[PDB]
């Protein structure tokens, strides 16, 4: 029974003698240890870092035979600090950049021991993983990032990986929401990775983070539409007013240049171009343009030129709209559609 | 999925291949060519990292093969130079992991082409 | 004369045959943890990361048998390198992101030991916690931040907390301790809850803090920026037509400041998809600003192209002042009373 | 003779069988700890953190009749691991936010005993103190804050405080002056504070900063003269010329904006009008006001002398009221 | 009796009697510590810094004849925490401002013995290299960044460090995910130093990295090209436009100060012109040439057939002068920075 | 020589050396002064900064004295000990007097040196990156220069106690990497050293100290701040080639010129601290901006007497003025230099 002094003289006898140098059943068949997480919270996913944040309970199973025990009916909890006094795996994060187990009040571990030896570890940790991303289609993206688990000194002759529960084995993502993405999907693998020293096992689990279109229609795409169809308002200036025009277009481009600088100031200074540069570039293509135009206009006032300079205006009034809905069918048709 | 193509093989010199990649090729930074033969574990050749160029070679075609990528293509070739009698093998392209481990080991490699054959 | 002594001999006879790995009374009986909280100071609030962080002195107390002892004096204030030695429970909060347990000096930690072998233990700590704010309304925003704590390892079947006044006076803030610039912290919620996870079912002890944003900083920051680019908008109606340079002026330099101003308030918040009561307010603003543009653009098309068109500036001078100060009104009633 | 040997056992004879969870005289009258500051200096005080960093030498006092000894005439200086192994009071500071004992080769301890048993105990700390700071009256505003000194555990029944000297046990703040702040004053404090737990007592340090408005004069105030007066030229540009009278108003009006945002970005999200902001929107009206008058002789002229008549007042009306608005603000924050 | 108590039994007589404080052969010949590295990543390179933070796993192989055990033909694999317990390398980087072995769930140390007494340690580590950088040539640079391990306590009659596999000592080179640069290669060598205290063992691991000028050739040079592509069209607008050819000229003027200031607020404070301040200089030179072009038709055109031919000479020949000149400068910036 | 005894003999008599030691007493501590050499090497200096007023140094530091009890006799005279056992015996507590921050360095075993002469002459060494206080004084800030001092001593010992001596003398005792310096923005003018005897509210303590001479260099402030400000006031005085017809011209261009004043004025100031005061770079500032200034007031009266009085004497002001406004800025810069290049 579960007598005070008999539970401590039986723990006591437990681990009187147990070494921790030595992992469970040494030189015989490896230690098969059952992973589970309980996810409780992906802090952020950053560009700029190429990273993500992820807070977590992570629980581990095995049995140690020499931890059996009898005459006790109890599942034993024990005092987390019984963690420094038995063995434990070396389960770490391949991807990980920085990572910590809570310590508030007292770290975050927890040690149970049961009848058959089994032994439940498990502790609570918070963990930034590298995730560099395709950000070739920057507002219409779709990005996969993982956390990978593997043991960093047991090679496969000494510890063998399972997700304890197989797909089920991972909990809490159903939950999770984010300000800029959506959990699509989650996937959970496993498999033997080879390096010069053996063969380590490993356990790695993937989320499918398809982008919300929402944010960047707020920020961006309604500032550089309202901008660039106010740039058409010149052709709405008569000619006459020389001095305006140059303004209205000048003023336009420097907005144009003012928001794209905007984006620059959130972004990794990534060499390629962006869809959501390319959009850019095309309507500030178009208020050069605009300005152009302008020009233009008053170099064949001056070189029936105001009949010229009137038709062409009015050419513009309506070519412009027309060449900007043929470049905004033809932009969104194939990054849609590609 | 990644999937890849080979092309390029064929018999005797001087020769050239090609490995061409489709799908999610950016969750896959990194190629590699492997070659077997009967009687033979298959064996490492050369590898390659997208968008870098930093290639590695195996020790015996070290000096002679060299692993290029063309970015807009999706294509990656490998330059089969002054063939000796014992190139002669399949030579398998595959694809390799953000994460995985080692290069030299064919394990790591997922996605695998058809194994175009060389003859010399 | 021999106080300093006795107790030496009294404390190494109830230290000798304990062991800290079991919790008291395992076998006979549940260890309930009558405990409460003292708020020293609340704040600040960091929504662009969705966390806030708190210092407070948390208390636990309970009874370990083992302890009981019989002495010249009836409770004992003893040395915090005494608590590694005792069982003390492994208390963690849920929601918490990064913690400090205060180490000035000494460990901030207090413990004490009542010849009925209750013990009182208590720690100050600074916690930094997730707060679940929905932002759709944002410059009237109201918030409720949690703060969730229990045991980590031991279940309900062992180890059940309970607030040591029962009532809601059983967690405190301190009176000058309010931290927050930007919020009110109108009240508080005290509650308990039975929580299921991979590992058991833990009763979870919850505090709800309720947090409502102060308007008065975004009055001067940002309704007063937008509103007087409107008014600034506004008054080149009143400008002469043939005047076109400085009618254009005014709407570009009027148009370039609402969006700079739009670009920089949503600099702010943690980059969520919809848009705020703010969006919609700079949306109208930006709305007004750019149909008198528009407007200046229907003139000065007419004026030089002859017509009736002197009716167009005498009626704006009356929309465009009456229609956005009925917007003004019903928007600022639609989310004061909202 | 051999003292090395003779000090080495003596101090084994203090050490056994000293029983560190208990405080001296234990079960008997409190143990009075006083107290020695020397501050070091004072790191940025901060408006947007709404704190400020002081780093300090700090000294604690008191007998532990355990550690009597009368074989030895030296004041007996040991090893700072013997802190570990002797009791020593449990003080904080209520009001820290994030501090450290520094160590750059050991850590910066001193233990120092004496024939009676008074035991010296000394750190070297950075302590990152919470200041809440009244911006209303920013930056003309004076900055009391101080450190709150506190035994954790120990209640006034088993601990008490007093700071060594009196007034004279803080050093170094006759020293210290800041960038932005000149130590007006400082102040020395002792008294008790009562929690659900017990009744504790308290010793806390007070300082009274007041700003230094040089920087101020160069960013805010001139800046914001300069451009308003720049905006007046617009009463000595011809009215004709609309283009001009505009560009230069409406120009003025979006520097103010623009030399407020790049002041106010460097400060928190107070949600109440300081003095700047004050001073920031009078500036603001003057310019608004300068171009609006621009708008209305164009309006008033074409619906004639009623344009120069007013203008001409306008030359003088603006000068005076903006010499009125700083007479009355300085008089104001400066003098009441 | 058994194969684990029997193990055990081993561990524990090896671990009897053996000294921590004295290196391997104390008092005889020196240890040579083999040792070879795994890069994990290279996270930043940093310009305001000067430095940039490597991960890598970090491996030191050396024999130590008193863990020799005998019977047993496994390569123990002993849990982490013995390695606290036993004599290890006293190496360390020169040049690393801060570094950190990683601690989650526990600390990530391998430690294998071998029955002939040689034993593999290794670590994970992320450490933040100091590099100083050459940016007179930037954004057209490359770096020379650098890791010079060595050992502190023990001397070159103590240790002998060399690269385990010699050239193949170093993996992973190209798993390095950079946005800015691309490693054109990483070289390893070996040297003794030599300070007051006497001489010492050093490797070094250096990488050569170049820079992409994708990024700064569309984000900071062509806006800058078409603003002074833009300032030319003012050269078009007949000269009676004394207002909007004014406006173009300080518009384009405040806009190369613009593109300026975007830099400054992200670089470090270095005293000497480098190659994009150069080209800067050039472009706002030209924008400010134009204006005063037009400040000189102006003065010509109103105030001094002179009033006539002279402002139309000068008008039709900007017009090609500008587009010449600006073509000469870029040809000249780019083959002075490319060529040599 | 000996290595299958010399592990033993050298375990043995070390053990039997401090068996009975306790390292919380000096050596000597009832009989004697302990005298504690020290010695610097700096690894790299800086970097600098204004805004914190801190620099950062990275130095092996090293100490030496005599500690009697652990004098031995074996087959070899000097022991590189392992660096553990620095924490049985007994080594100063040296500590920084200026230190704000500081790392000893902990990677891979600390980076720390402990070595035992057979006469029991110890020596101590290890790594550490200071950021330590210095009061720099900035009236003529982008022109001044810097003494950034280095002090420590013992925490605990007082001078009855603990003496510093540099170790190889005051002109050899402290030593500076010449490739390794990480110094940008200033140059390291040379370095000196010496001693002091402080009296403290804990006795009287000595101090070892070495004092950094920097020096600001001007250029990335020429190119930056000078250069644009220079030509911003010739640039506001290309107004006068402008014929006073085009007004709205004569006007903008002098507003966009006093705009770009105010913005280089208010920018610059990003790279300082908020000093209670003007520096040199902001005389300089503040003259440009009168002359921007005054190019805008010079339109302002021509505009009006051009009209308002069309016998005046205005037409000459395009003459008087555009020849002379460059004349005094250049005047201006004739002391401006000249001043700052003496003081
Ligand atoms: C985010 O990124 C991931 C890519 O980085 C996406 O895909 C996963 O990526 C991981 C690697 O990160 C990849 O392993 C995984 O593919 C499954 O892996 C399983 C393990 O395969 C290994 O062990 C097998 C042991 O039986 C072995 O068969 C495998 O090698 C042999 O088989 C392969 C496949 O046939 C041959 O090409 C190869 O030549 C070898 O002969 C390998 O060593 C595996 O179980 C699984 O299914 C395969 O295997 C089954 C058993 O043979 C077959 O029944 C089945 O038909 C398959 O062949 C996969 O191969 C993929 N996962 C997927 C689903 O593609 C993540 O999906 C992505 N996440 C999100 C959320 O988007
Ligand atoms: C910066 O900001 C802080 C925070 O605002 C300021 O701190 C305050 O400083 C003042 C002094 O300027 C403090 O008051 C002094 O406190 C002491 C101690 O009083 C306490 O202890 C006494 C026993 O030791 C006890 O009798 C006192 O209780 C009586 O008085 C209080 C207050 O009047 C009253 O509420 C009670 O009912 C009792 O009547 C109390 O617990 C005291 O010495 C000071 O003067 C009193 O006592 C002396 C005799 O000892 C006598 O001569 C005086 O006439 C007077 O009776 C004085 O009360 C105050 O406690 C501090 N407050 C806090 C919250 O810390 C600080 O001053 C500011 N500094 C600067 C530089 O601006
Ligand atoms: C620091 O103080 C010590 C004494 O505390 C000084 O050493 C003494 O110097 C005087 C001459 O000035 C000698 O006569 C004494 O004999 C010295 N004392 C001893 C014990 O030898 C020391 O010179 C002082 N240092 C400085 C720099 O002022
Ligand atoms: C958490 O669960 C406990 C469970 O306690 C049992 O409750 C049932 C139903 O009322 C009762 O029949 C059992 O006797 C109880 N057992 C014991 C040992 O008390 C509830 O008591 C709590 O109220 C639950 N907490 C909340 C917040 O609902
Ligand atoms: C009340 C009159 O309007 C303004 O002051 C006003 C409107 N838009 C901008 N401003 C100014 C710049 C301002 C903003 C914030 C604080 C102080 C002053
Ligand atoms: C807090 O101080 C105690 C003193 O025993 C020490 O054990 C612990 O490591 C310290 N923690 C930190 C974070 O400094």
């Amino acid at each position: 029974p579960g007598n005070m002094s008999f539970v401590k003289e039986t723990v006591d006898k437990l681990l009187k003698g147990y070494d921790i140098r030595l992992r469970p059943d040494f030189g015989g068949p490896p230690v098969c240890v059952g992973m589970n997480i309980d996810i409780a919270s992906i802090d952020m996913v950053s560009e700029v870092n190429m990273d993500y944040t992820l807070t977590m309970y992570f629980q581990q199973y095995w049995r140690d035979k020499r931890l059996a025990y009898s005459g006790i009916p109890l599942n034993l909890t024990l005092d987390n600090r019984v963690a420094d006094q038995l063995w434990v795996p070396d389960t770490y994060f391949l991807n990980d950049k920085k990572s910590f187990v809570h310590g508030v009040t007292v770290k975050n571990r927890m040690i149970r021991l049961h009848p058959d030896g089994t032994v439940l570890y498990g502790l609570r940790i918070t963990t930034t993983a590298a995730c560099m991303m395709d950000l070739r289609r920057y507002p219409l993206d779709e990005q996969n990032c993982t956390l990978e688990i593997e043991s960093y000194g047991y090679t496969t002759d000494d510890i063998e990986f399972y997700w304890r529960g197989g797909d089920k084995a991972v909990t809490g993502v159903e939950r999770i929401e984010l300000p800029q993405f959506s959990i699509v999907e989650h996937r959970l693998v496993s498999r033997n990775v080879v390096f010069a020293t053996g063969a380590y096992p490993r356990l790695s689990l993937s989320f499918r983070l398809k982008r919300n279109i929402g944010y960047f229609i707020l920020q961006t795409y309604m500032p550089s539409i309202l901008i660039t169809i106010l740039s058409w308002v010149s052709f709405w200036i008569n000619y006459d007013a020389s001095a305006a025009r140059v303004a209205l277009g000048i003023t336009t481009v420097l907005t144009m240049t003012t928001i794209n600088t905007h984006l620059r100031e959130t972004l990794p200074k990534i060499p390629y171009v962006k869809a959501i540069d390319m959009y850019l570039m095309g309507c500030f293509v178009f208020v050069f343009l605009a300005l152009l135009e302008y020009a233009f206009v008053n170099y064949i006032f001056f070189s029936l030129y105001k009949g010229r300079a009137a038709a062409i205006d009015r050419w513009s009034r309506i070519v412009f709209p027309f060449t900007f809905s043929l470049f905004n069918l033809v932009y969104w048709l194939y990054y849609v559609n590609s | 999925q990644v999937q890849l193509v080979e092309s390029g093989g064929g018999l005797v010199g001087s020769l050239r291949l090609s490995c061409a990649a489709s799908g999610h090729t950016f969750n896959y930074p990194i190629m590699g060519w492997f070659r077997q033969a009967p009687g033979k574990e298959r064996e490492f050749v050369g590898a390659i990292s997208w968008s870098g160029g930093s290639t590695s070679y195996a020790d015996s075609v070290k000096d002679r093969f060299t692993i290029s990528r063309d970015n807009a293509k999706n294509t990656v070739y490998l330059e089969m130079n002054n063939l000796k009698p014992e190139d002669t093998a399949v030579y398998y392209c595959a694809a390799k992991g953000r994460y995985s481990g080692g290069l030299y080991y064919p394990t790591n490699y997922d996605y695998w082409g058809q194994g175009t054959q060389v003859t010399v | 004369n021999d106080n300093i002594t006795i107790f030496t001999r009294i404390l190494d006879g109830l230290l000798d045959g304990y062991d800290n790995r079991l919790r008291p009374g395992l076998g006979e009986r549940i260890t309930q943890v009558r405990t409460d909280i003292y708020v020293t100071s609340f704040g600040p609030v960091s929504d662009t990361e969705m966390e806030y962080t708190i210092d407070v002195f948390f208390r636990q107390s309970w009874k370990d048998e083992r302890l009981r002892f019989k002495g010249p004096m009836q409770r004992l204030p003893l040395n915090n390198l005494l608590a590694s030695k005792i069982w003390t429970p492994d208390t963690f909060f849920h929601n918490g992101k990064k913690s400090i347990a205060h180490n000035m000096t000494t460990p901030n930690k207090l413990l004490r030991l009542e010849d009925d072998g209750t013990l009182l233990y208590t720690m100050r700590l600074t916690i930094s916690a997730e707060c679940p704010m929905q932002l759709e309304d944002f410059p009237m925003d109201a918030h409720a931040c949690p703060l969730k704590f229990g045991s980590y390892a031991y279940p309900n079947s062992e180890v059940v907390y309970v607030w040591t006044n029962g009532s809601t006076k059983s967690v405190v803030v301190a009176e000058d301790g309010s931290r927050l610039n930007q919020y009110h912290l109108m009240g508080q919620t005290v509650g308990t809850e039975n929580i299921s996870t991979s590992t058991g079912e833990y009763t979870i002890m919850t505090a709800h803090f309720h947090l409502k944003r102060k308007i008065g900083y975004f009055v001067i920051q940002t309704y007063l920026p937008c509103i007087m680019t409107v008014i600034l908008s506004q008054v080149s109606f009143w400008l002469n037509r043939e005047s076109v340079p400085a009618r254009t002026v005014f709407g570009v330099t009027t148009v370039l400041t609402m969006t700079t101003l739009s670009i920089s308030a949503r600099n702010s918040l943690p980059k969520v998809a919809y848009a705020t009561a703010m969006d919609w307010f700079i949306a109208v603003c930006y709305a007004f600003v750019f149909s008198a543009l528009i407007e200046f653009a229907t003139v000065n098309y007419f004026t030089k192209s002859a017509a009736s068109i002197s009716k167009i500036d005498k009626m704006s001078r009356i929309v465009f002042p009456v229609l956005f100060g009925t917007f003004n009104l019903v928007y600022w009633a639609t989310y004061l009373n909202r």
